[PDB]
């Protein structure tokens, strides 16, 4: 704007107080300290506790949070002073210094739902996942005019002016003028919170310098700003002033001692908690209990190579749960997000919006550390097809515009289906042909269970009857706090059960001799941390690593 | 439609009735 | 803040009447006799060295780095001032602008206040002035330029990945009516402008006569453009994005000097475009200086270990260790890794070209690797053979925004600039690009038929390729015709063929499993006690290495003949898919050429060339 | 080559295979992403 006030005493006073709490004397200097090491390290923003401001007067945090701008202002200045007043080359070396909130927010702490109107000129907390993302463009904010003619500077704030008060020419000096970089990034309320009822409401966030490449689309972000107004079309916007990355990953005591293991063994009812109305495909079971559970991150030092992103593809005839159980797992979904069939939403997509080209994330990278549940893989189109392959070995999706060049963290699991188009009995003729899918992918996979409806009447009889019997005419949240809990779980491996699993090892290489045996090995550590997660356990157990070495063999049939 | 009477959709069909 | 004309009379003196030390401390005017050649139009271009300036001025220097277009303009307003007062007779007039100047110089003697009612300083200049950026200023990655440092003389390196045609670009447009019998001026900045209709000038507009303009191409002032984009060097990239592109544009007798893919050094003004809610714009550069590197052409003893430490031993040790085994297949990577790029002077240009071959993609997830080749080697560009389609090599019509007519571009093979080219999934490739491929294993003959595009590429990489087997591993019961489904005679082309079948080797099988088990187990994926160390260190040491350049000797050549012989009887018994011919002993002539390059004796070396000899042996006939 | 699509047609009428024939498979087998199929997007786009 820059609209001045004459001598204000109010932000007098206001610049007094907050100079005060900046120079901490009486304490031991921890922002005194933190002032010293942005100075040292070349950063012009200084993250506040919110907290502290509190403890040293709530009046100054109340009308902060209740009038963001001109406390915000003030304090800036504040923060200036005291810079130069530490060191005064520091100050004049740049133009003005940022300030940014963090702590714990009562009230103002709010969700996407929750960010309704009534917080207009409040400083708020958003927490979400980016949608939407913009790129990086220089922003003017203070352009400088110089007139050869008349002799006279001419500066503004913020058409652009081009003539002088007579006409003459002028030629802007670029270097005294002053350009930020801008964003424009969105948000959406996080997949497990918000209620599929009910519309989803999309809040725009734009950011300053310094926080163009803070934040990055797909990721996982806290936002702090101020709520203001745009001035017929009336949009609200977010001008933020710090933002943070999230993704680090009570009844659970109750929990946690009733599932001790030294009661019973809980694994077998704990698959057969998954598939409740349908018999049998116990195997099928076990997989899609591993599939929710295991390691998604390893420190993989200097390089990086396989690691948690452990997929499971499931072909198989119609009506033989290969369409009903994804609804199951979509149903009591850790962080899960629904796609299926074609899907064009631009899984890295911009769709090139002109008079604008922003890069709306898609399906797999909405779900960043979680599992994807996707429904007829064959329906996707090749333009599809060449992406998704490079997506699960790496872990990212590339983007390839003109002149846009990111990835974005993709580290990601797929659970697909896919309908054998018209395959029937898929007996006779190689799976590898048989399914369409001729392509490498298949490598890729570690699993590929084929549920054909083979003519086996003792078996099939049970499915159709008893599934109809279970009624019961006369425990679905207990996972959703065992999965929780088993995140945070790193089952180190003993080398003395490690060999344990090549010494059986061996057995199956020759018999699968007479389908890639590559990749089986590596796929090992995954289906013994799978056990242990299980248990909670910190170590493999020989017992449960036995049951790892019959799955590839019933992996297999 | 002008196993046998499947044009593009495999699949609809298993989700109706048979009705003439 | 300060006054113009004091600077302008600085460096009207710095340049007069002010004195160097350049040559032995004594002033012989460096910038005089310059200055006498713009005045006989026998130079173009005049460069100030702000390095000169730096040595006995330091403020004006930080003046102008702290803006650059102003002293730019300051400058050549001062050297066109200074012009006059060197004129010792009259113009030859070279070209036209010399005798449309003249001309203008006569017609205002002849009639001798208004500030528009004056030549513009840009029209009658017929000198451009560019500078240089003063060591002082470390250079800048691209990533680190934002809009921070807008206005101020930056300098970055760069490739340059889409250089465009030169064409011709107009600074001053004249304009000349039917009725005022003057010549109007409009100085175009922008690279878009609005033609005038009717003329502003005050002798019309007070005579409200016709004022019908017609735009003329005689007198206009032009000057030479190009567009260019330029990428990041990817070794110091990190690994955890991709190099971004920044535009830069050049102008006048700076331009035709980038070629595509070649290293540059460039030095500019970092000025906003328009292209004509809030006031948004874009980046570009206005290039003053392009400066290619050489290498593109064609304190005690103990702290090296060259010969008496065996490079065998430690350089290979370290090379690849995810990799779970294969050190036979590991020491070619290292010819590989070593290239052509150190050559003999004596005209092998066949040297540099190193086209190994790879088959089967499943097998030990051999596709790690190609990235730590990429990494390790310098001058090494990564590359992937599925970046994009077929028509990332010809020409296509796809919408666009920003810019692009008749788009020319390339692929990941031109992408890479005579290093390391990496190439994934050779099967998937359409019919169209394996000809693609095949005409690059011509030395260079790329020839299309299409009547856009007629160009000639210059493909001088190392190209290594990987390509998966035929949906399944080989199968010996199968005969010829049947067995080997890529192409023969393609294979034949390559120079090195590599296949790995996953036996099952109890002895080897026992191997694997004993390297998975220690996974998990620490940090040193490593454990045989090799630490990863910086790369810097690794980096130093083999630069210098390759200014020795060793000669082979060519008498030893005789020794080889012999082995071709053998090799013909086991060729004409075993009958085999895979075939040879006297392409090994061009293979092996280049393979023994690298090799040697470890001990740099060359007077008797036979262990090395024989190496080679069994590297071939070991891969061939395994059974 | 010589088996292109103008003629693929009449082989089943050739084999007393009508044309609902024709729907079922060569209809269905182009959709399904086959190199023929992509064999028309890229060499056909503008030669017909």
């Amino acid at each position: 704007a820059g609209t001045v006030v004459l001598d204000d005493v109010e932000l007098r006073e206001a610049q007094r107080d907050y100079l005060d709490f900046l120079d901490d004397e009486e304490d031991q200097g921890i922002y005194q300290s933190k002032v010293r090491e942005l100075i040292s390290d070349n950063q012009y923003r200084l993250i506040v506790n919110v907290n502290d401001l509190r403890r040293k007067n709530e009046k100054r945090a109340n009308r902060l949070l209740n009038n963001a701008f001109e406390e915000l202002v003030a304090f800036q200045r504040a923060l200036k002073d005291f810079v130069a007043s530490i060191d005064a080359t520091y100050a004049k070396q740049y133009e003005e210094f940022y300030v940014g909130l963090e702590g714990s927010f009562g009230s103002k702490h709010v969700s996407p739902r929750t960010l309704t109107s009534c917080f207009l000129s409040c400083v708020v907390c958003v927490e979400g996942i980016v949608t939407k993302c913009s790129l990086v463009r220089p922003k003017v904010v203070r352009s400088v005019h110089y007139c050869p003619a008349t002799k006279k500077t001419i500066e503004r704030r913020y058409v652009y002016p081009t003539k002088d008060e007579e006409n003459n020419p002028l030629e802007t000096e670029y270097g005294l003028s002053v350009y930020k970089d801008h964003q424009t990034i969105t948000i959406q309320e996080m997949p497990e919170k918000a209620p599929a009822g009910q519309l989803p409401r999309s809040v725009d966030v734009i950011l300053d310098d310094d926080l163009v490449d803070k934040a990055k689309p797909g990721d996982r972000v806290q936002v702090v700003g101020t709520y203001r107004c745009l001035p017929g079309t009336f949009r609200t916007v977010l001008i933020a002033c710090n933002v943070k990355q999230m993704s680090k990953d009570e009844d659970i005591a109750k929990i946690k001692k009733f599932s001790k293991t030294r009661s019973k063994d809980i694994f077998d009812q704990l698959a057969k908690s998954l598939a409740p109305s349908i018999h049998g495909h116990d195997y099928v079971k076990k997989a899609i209990l591993c599939l929710l559970l295991g390691g998604v991150e390893r420190d993989l030092e200097n390089g990086s190579h396989i690691r948690g992103d452990i997929n499971i593809l499931l072909i198989g005839d119609p009506s033989v749960a290969k369409s009903q159980l994804l609804r199951y797992v979509l149903c009591t979904a850790p962080r899960a997000i629904p796609t299926t069939g074609r899907g064009s939403s631009g899984v890295g997509l911009t769709a090139a919006v002109t008079t604008d080209r922003r890069l709306e994330a898609g399906a797999m990278v909405l779900a960043d550390r979680g599992v994807v549940c996707i429904d007829e893989f064959d329906k996707m189109s090749d333009m599809d097809r060449t992406a998704i392959h490079e997506v699960m070995e790496q872990g990212r999706v590339t983007i390839a515009k003109a002149g846009i060049h990111a990835r974005l963290n993709a580290r990601c699991s797929v659970l697909a289906a896919a309908n054998p188009v018209y395959g029937r009995y898929d007996q006779y003729k190689t799976p590898m042909e048989n399914i369409g899918l001729q392509d490498s992918l298949l490598s890729r996979f570690d699993l590929l269970f084929i549920m054909l409806d083979q003519m086996d009447p003792e078996q099939d009889r049970e499915i159709s009857d008893h599934v109809l019997r279970m009624h019961r005419y006369r425990s679905a949240a207990f996972m959703k706090k065992y999965i929780h809990v088993a995140k945070i779980i790193k089952p180190v491996l003993t080398q003395e059960s490690a060999t344990y699993i090549a010494e059986e090892y061996s057995r199956l290489r020759s018999q699968d001799s007479m389908p890639v045996t590559a990749r089986t090995l590596e796929t090992l550590i995954r289906l013994a941390t799978a056990h242990a997660k299980a248990r909670m356990s910190k170590t493999v157990d020989l017992q449960d690593a036995e049951e790892a070495v019959e799955l590839v063999q019933y992996a297999y049939f | 439609v002008f196993e046998d009477n499947i044009d593009f959709m495999p699949t609809i069909l298993s989700r109706f009735d048979m009705i003439f | 803040l300060k006054d113009y004309a004091l600077e302008k009379e600085k460096v009207k003196k710095f340049l007069q009447e002010f004195y160097q030390d350049d040559e032995l401390g004594k002033k012989q005017f460096k910038y005089g006799n310059q200055l006498v050649r713009l005045a006989h139009r026998e130079q173009v271009a005049l460069y100030v060295d702000l390095d000169d300036v730096a040595e006995d001025d330091p403020e004006l220097v930080d003046s102008i780095c702290e803006n650059a277009r102003r002293y730019a303009k300051l400058f050549a307003d001062a050297v066109q001032e200074l012009l006059p007062q060197y004129k010792e007779r009259e113009v030859v007039n070279k070209d036209v602008l010399d005798v449309y100047i003249e001309h203008r110089l006569m017609m205002e003697q002849r009639s001798r206040r208004s500030p528009q009612n004056q030549y513009p300083a840009e029209l009658m200049r017929r000198f451009e002035l560019y500078f240089q950026g003063p060591s002082s200023n470390k250079p800048r990655v691209i990533r680190e330029v934002r809009a921070d440092s807008v206005g101020k003389l930056v300098t970055v390196r760069g490739i340059v990945t889409r250089v465009s045609e030169v064409k011709p670009k107009m600074v001053v447009a004249t304009y000349t009516c039917d009725q005022c019998g003057a010549e109007t001026y409009q100085p175009i900045q922008s690279p878009t402008f609005m033609p005038l209709i009717m003329c502003p000038s005050q002798e019309c507009q007070t005579n409200r006569s016709g004022g019908r303009l017609y735009l003329q191409t005689r007198g206009s002032r032009f000057i030479k453009f190009q567009e260019m984009k330029m990428q990041e060097h990817s070794d110091q990239v990190p690994v955890g994005n991709i190099p971004r592109s920044i535009t830069v544009l050049v102008e006048g007798e700076n331009t035709r000097i980038a070629q595509p893919g070649d290293h540059v050094s460039v030095t500019g003004i970092f000025l906003p475009i328009l292209r004509t809610q809030g006031l948004l714009s874009e980046t570009y550069l206005e290039a003053h200086r392009i400066v290619k590197m050489n290498k593109s052409e064609d304190t005690r003893e103990e702290l090296r270990q060259i010969a008496e430490e065996d490079f065998y031993e430690k350089l290979a040790a370290s090379i690849a260790p995810e990799i779970y085994g294969h050190e036979d297949v590991k020491k070619a990577l290292l010819l590989l890794l070593v290239g052509g790029v150190d050559q003999s002077p004596r005209g092998m240009k066949i040297r540099g070209n190193i086209n190994i071959c790879l088959m089967g993609d499943p097998g030990v997830a051999k596709s790690q690797l190609l990235s730590y080749i990429d990494r390790l080697a310098p001058r090494s560009q990564y590359t992937t053979g599925r970046g994009s389609s077929g028509v990332g090599l010809t020409a296509a019509v796809l919408r666009d925004s920003v810019s692009g007519e008749l788009t020319l571009e390339g692929g990941a093979l031109v992408l890479a600039d005579q290093g390391v080219c990496c190439i994934d999934e050779f099967d998937k490739m359409a019919e169209a690009d394996r000809t693609a491929i095949h005409e690059v294993m011509e030395q260079q003959t790329i020839s299309i038929a299409k009547a856009g595009i007629l160009t000639t590429l210059n493909a001088r990489c190392s190209i290594l390729a990987a390509a998966n087997p035929a949906y399944g591993r080989y199968n010996p019961r199968r005969s010829l015709e049947q067995n080997i489904q890529l192409p023969a005679a393609l294979l034949s082309r390559f120079d090195l063929l590599w296949l790995i079948q996953d036996r099952p080797d109890r002895d080897n099988d026992l191997r694997l499993a004993q390297h998975i088990t220690y996974v998990h187990q620490h940090s040193r994926q490593p454990p045989s006690q090799f630490e990863p160390l910086d790369m810097k260190l690794m980096r130093r040491y083999i630069a210098m290495c390759r200014e020795k350049q060793p000669m082979v000797p060519e008498s030893l050549a005789d020794y080889i003949t012999a082995a071709y012989v053998e090799m013909r009887r086991e060729a004409w018994a075993s009958k085999d898919a895979t075939y040879t011919s006297a392409r090994t002993l061009l293979a092996i002539l280049r393979l023994s050429t690298a090799l040697a390059r470890l001990r740099m004796v060359d007077v008797v070396e036979k262990e090395d060339v024989n190496e080679a000899i069994r590297l071939m042996e070991m891969s061939k006939d395994s059974l | 080559s010589q088996v292109s699509e103008h003629s693929i047609i009449k082989d089943f009428t050739k084999q007393k295979y009508p044309e609902h024939a024709i729907h079922k498979v060569l209809q269905l087998m182009l959709r399904r992403g086959e190199i023929q199929h992509r064999m028309q997007r890229k060499v056909l786009y503008r030669l017909k």
